[PDB]
């Protein structure tokens, strides 16, 4: 099918700060990826956001009952739906779970990568650590970053780059919201 | 301050192929879609619906004025088509493999539009449909789309994985490759 | 169980 396409897009935004302290709502309109007019919170009436939207924010912004009902969407819809979400949203809290091993078998005193593998958490703000005897390795850590599973978890792989030596421990400490405190999975150095 | 939270209702319509989406999003993750065959809500989770209840046939309302919407400036763009944006694909497991131990693919497609893309999942180049599922289109604050493909699956060494990924920015169905080691 | 509300987009002016 090489027939061209055409794709609309409307988002209806809410950003909470400090819970539901703070709200700012956002109607958006757009065309392919171009957002054409958008209704702002803290504006308080459309605004054109590229020539096309003009005929629309004028439009609209004639209508008194229309713009009231979008100055009250902070509360009516934002604060609602966050009310209603929150328990199963906000709240969700998942345990990490936390795998090490090194990514290749190797005799020691050959360099290697230390693989932290954390899953299935929620949500996802997190802390990962290298340690070497205790000590915090702030040099030859490789990370992934933060992965979106889809299905409400998220996984990160951490990597350190290390030669590995009779007696040491190494140990990867997980922070996160669902724990009250850190979360610590040693490897001892060993051959294979 | 940065936010501490987002929740998006996102809407679409596309012509010609008359498709229409809604969903709930929330710091990125579905909270749920309307079924627009079925008229009905799906919880991207089941528990979400013991919290919470949509009503899922005024969203149908909601399309046909984002179709009637997309109808007027698309003539007011002087029939403007899309530019096709190719996706990123990436395959990753949920879980780290074990043998014969289940686990989980993943078929991560992102970056692209218009939302409209076939995936296929092949065992040793063979399609596979048993327990494979898949989120809808998920919105992108760049206004891209993601969507996710799962394939559980019981790893071997005996065994190789493609994401097959067909979408009108390729030149080529995409294949993205998951083997044992 | 609560109810989650829908905004709804407007109808844009034609011509």
């Amino acid at each position: 099918d090489t027939r061209p396409r055409f794709l609309e897009q409307v988002k209806h935004e809410c950003h909470f700060f400090n819970g539901t302290e703070r709200v700012r709502f956002l109607d958006r309109y757009f065309y392919h990826q171009e957002e054409y007019v958008r209704f702002d919170s803290d504006v308080g009436e459309y605004r054109a956001v590229t020539e096309l939207g003009r005929p629309d924010a004028e439009y609209w912004n004639s209508q008194k009952d229309l713009l009231e009902q979008k100055r009250a969407a902070v509360d009516t819809y934002c604060r609602h739906n966050y009310g209603v979400g929150e328990s199963f949203t906000v709240q969700r809290r998942v345990y990490p779970e936390v795998t090490v091993y090194p990514a290749k078998t190797q005799p020691l005193q050959h360099h290697n990568l230390l693989v932290c593998s954390v899953n299935g958490f929620y949500p996802g703000s997190i802390e990962v650590r290298w340690f070497r005897n205790g000590q915090e390795e702030k040099t030859g850590v490789v990370s992934t970053g933060l992965i979106q599973n889809g299905d409400w978890t998220f996984q990160t792989l951490v990597m350190l780059e290390t030669v590995p030596r009779s007696g040491e421990v190494y140990t990867c400490q997980v922070e996160h919201p669902s724990l009250t405190s850190p979360l610590t999975v040693e490897w001892r150095a060993r051959s294979e | 301050i940065k936010e501490e939270h987002v929740i998006i209702q996102a809407e679409f319509y596309l012509n010609p192929d008359q498709s229409g989406e809604f969903m709930f999003d929330f710091d990125g993750d579905e909270i749920f879609h309307v079924d627009m065959a079925k008229k009905e809500t799906v919880w991207r989770l089941e528990e979400f619906g013991r919290f919470a209840s949509f009503e899922a046939q005024g969203a149908l309302a909601n399309i046909a004025v984002d179709k009637a919407n997309l109808e007027i400036m698309t003539k007011r763009s002087n029939y403007t088509p899309i530019t096709n944006v190719p996706p990123e694909v990436t395959v990753l497991t949920n879980s780290p493999v074990e043998l014969r131990e289940p686990n989980v693919l993943i078929c991560f497609i992102d970056k692209f539009t218009p939302p409209v893309v076939n995936v296929t999942w092949l065992r040793n180049g063979k399609p596979v449909t048993t327990g494979v599922s898949e989120t809808v289109f998920l919105p992108r604050e760049d206004h891209l789309f993601r969507k996710f493909h799962y394939l559980p699956f019981l790893p071997s060494t005996e065994d190789v994985y493609d994401c097959r990924v067909e979408h009108w920015g390729l030149d080529e169905p995409l294949l993205k490759h998951w083997e044992f080691d | 169980v609560s109810k989650m509300r829908m905004a709804t987009p407007l109808l844009m002016q034609a011509g």
